[PDB]
């Protein structure tokens, strides 16, 4: 059997993990918000006011071109069409 | 815009007492006041909510507390003031528990929480502040969610232009994965009023990474911190979205922006893990301990405790302490989220020193079944498996040490590591990687070859006959 080192392994060193992970967002299920009942202001409906602009692109719905007509290929050519006047 | 002034009837007498918000005195002596006067209980609620939008909670506090004993209830609304004035109460205890990090200090204010939530559902029940106020208790503890959800259904169902209730169905549905209802109850709950604090429109940035709407998550972060830059949440989120681009000067940056956000609210344990990291490769490595002990201890949620204490434990692999590491790395892994594998990779390691073989490869499998190509776990796992007695390992073992190979060409050991498993069966194929070895070892190495792989080429030219080379 080979004498391999017993911690080649053990030693820390730079992986292909290392900069390859991914960070990820934790934080409590309520989300730094809570229902604030103590103020009646926040319970207060106003549907008069305008809606901010960033709310109303929210809202839109979300549902789950080639180039090659317009290139250049100086030998092709064009098309006229009848005209009433020709020389 | 005037704030207004609060006025009092006074006992046996047409004049009433007037007092503006802005020079309303000390609330010790409203108490007096209103005692010896016995009034009505909503003007007591009226100077309630007055002190707590002060922003003083002990006034506020104090009053309601002497209030529920001595109010005067001989009017026709006098159910729906005490049922306020009771909830009130019981629903600020909440708030405080929730607000709190030590989770005696949680227990000991909802003790008397249970006790007047128990109290206001003796009068009346159906009353939607009652109802919100009830789910917003019951989701605190977190065993009685459930009920939350089906107290905010139905309330919902009462008004669908409802912020409270629709910003607690769109928490739970947070809570429970359910990440279409939530998007769209949220919406709708932001479409109900505009006016509320930063802190609701901070779940939607969020929830804009948790739809992978990166660029959609920076529009809804840069919004978040033009509006309000005391948000600590929205700053966290920016700093890891920057983490994320993967980009030194992003990195740099987003380390400064942690450490602002840090001075703002230390006590945040997210923020400190993203700038520990980084604090890692300054060589400040017991910087790196606090901040990450700081961490793990200041969070009560499992899945905070995956980065932390993974940071720690590395920082621990650095220190040869392979015991304590060994002890945080399970740690790590114990409260671990499916997108973090590296304490699985530093916990095979530390199996590994141990002797734990066996325990190690399971580390190391998982990593693999998570993450299928990295190259140092493949060389890894190829090597632990190859010194494996069962024969059906050892083909996985040859699968590993054969794509490692493939993948490098020159990798003496894992040359040899595969030879040796070759041997069983496979005369040529070792002989062959055998060969390979010794050909880095005298290009690139530049090193005459061990004895014992030069015994090992002869034995198998024995095996096939050549004499003369063995």
């Amino acid at each position: 059997t080979y004498p391999f080192d017993q911690n080649r392994f053990v030693q820390y060193k730079a992986t292909s993990l290392e900069k390859q992970h991914k960070h990820d967002l934790l934080t409590e299920p309520d989300l730094g918000v809570t229902i604030d009942l103590i103020n009646p202001d926040t319970y207060r409906i106003d549907p008069n006011v305008l809606l901010d602009p960033a709310d109303e692109k929210l809202l839109e719905e979300e549902i789950q071109r080639s180039q090659q007509h317009a290139k250049v290929v100086p030998w092709m050519r064009k098309t006229e069409y009848i005209s009433t006047e020709f020389n | 815009m005037s704030r207004g002034s609060i006025e009092i009837p006074l006992r046996d007498t047409d004049e009433v007492i007037e007092l503006d918000f802005d020079q309303l005195p000390e609330g010790d002596e409203v108490i007096s006041i209103l005692k010896q006067e016995h009034t009505q209980l909503h003007i007591w609620i009226a100077l309630a909510l007055e002190y707590y939008k002060q922003g003083k909670t002990e006034e506020f506090v104090k009053l309601l507390e002497a209030a529920r004993i001595d109010g005067n209830l001989d009017y026709r609304d006098h159910e729906k003031d005490q049922m306020t004035c009771l909830d009130t109460l019981a629903a600020y205890y909440v708030q405080q528990a929730r607000k709190e990090k030590n989770k005696d200090n949680k227990k000991d204010l909802i003790t008397q929480a249970t006790l007047l939530y128990t109290m206001a559902d003796k009068i009346i029940m159906y009353d939607q502040n009652h109802l919100l106020g009830r789910a917003c208790f019951c989701l605190l503890e977190g065993d009685k969610m459930d009920q939350a959800d089906a107290q905010f259904h139905f309330v919902l169902n009462q008004s669908p232009n409802n912020i409270p209730a629709l910003l607690g169905k769109a928490c739970i549905s947070f809570n429970k994965k359910d990440y279409r209802g939530a998007l769209a109850y949220y919406k709708k709950a932001l479409r109900t009023n505009p006016g509320c604090p930063a802190e609701v429109r901070l779940g939607m940035g969020h929830c804009f990474v948790k739809l992978n709407k990166l660029e959609k998550a920076r529009l809804a972060f840069s919004r978040a911190l033009e509006l309000n830059s005391k948000c600590v949440g929205a700053l966290v989120g920016l700093a890891v979205l920057e983490l994320n681009n993967k980009e030194a000067d992003s990195i740099k940056n987003g380390v400064q922006l942690l450490s602002r956000a840090y001075t703002i609210d230390p006590s945040n344990p997210m923020v400190l893990n993203h700038l520990a990291n980084h604090f890692f490769f300054k060589k400040d490595y017991s910087k790196v301990q606090h901040l990450a002990l700081h961490a793990f201890h200041n969070t009560e949620v499992e899945a905070m405790q995956a980065e932390s204490c993974y940071q720690l434990a590395r920082s621990f692999h650095v220190q040869e302490d392979y015991d304590q590491a060994f002890q945080y790395y399970y740690q790590a892994t114990q409260f671990a989220s499916s997108s973090f594998v590296l304490p699985f990779f530093g916990l095979g390691q530390m199996y590994i020193y141990r002797g734990d073989k066996e325990n190690a490869s399971q580390c190391f499998e998982k990593v693999l079944k998570a993450y299928p190509n990295n190259y140092e776990t493949m060389k890894i796992l190829g090597s632990l498996y190859a010194a494996s007695e069962d024969q059906e390992k050892r083909d996985i073992a040859k699968g590993h040490l054969k794509k490692v190979t493939e993948q490098y060409p020159d990798d003496v050991e894992a040359w040899i590591e595969l030879a040796q498993i070759l041997e069983q069966t496979d005369i040529q194929g070792a002989l062959s990687a055998y060969g390979t070895a010794t050909r880095i070892l005298q290009e690139k190495v530049q090193a005459d070859v061990p004895p014992e792989i030069l015994n090992n080429v002869g034995a198998l030219h024995f095996r096939l006959g050549n004499l003369g080379e063995a």
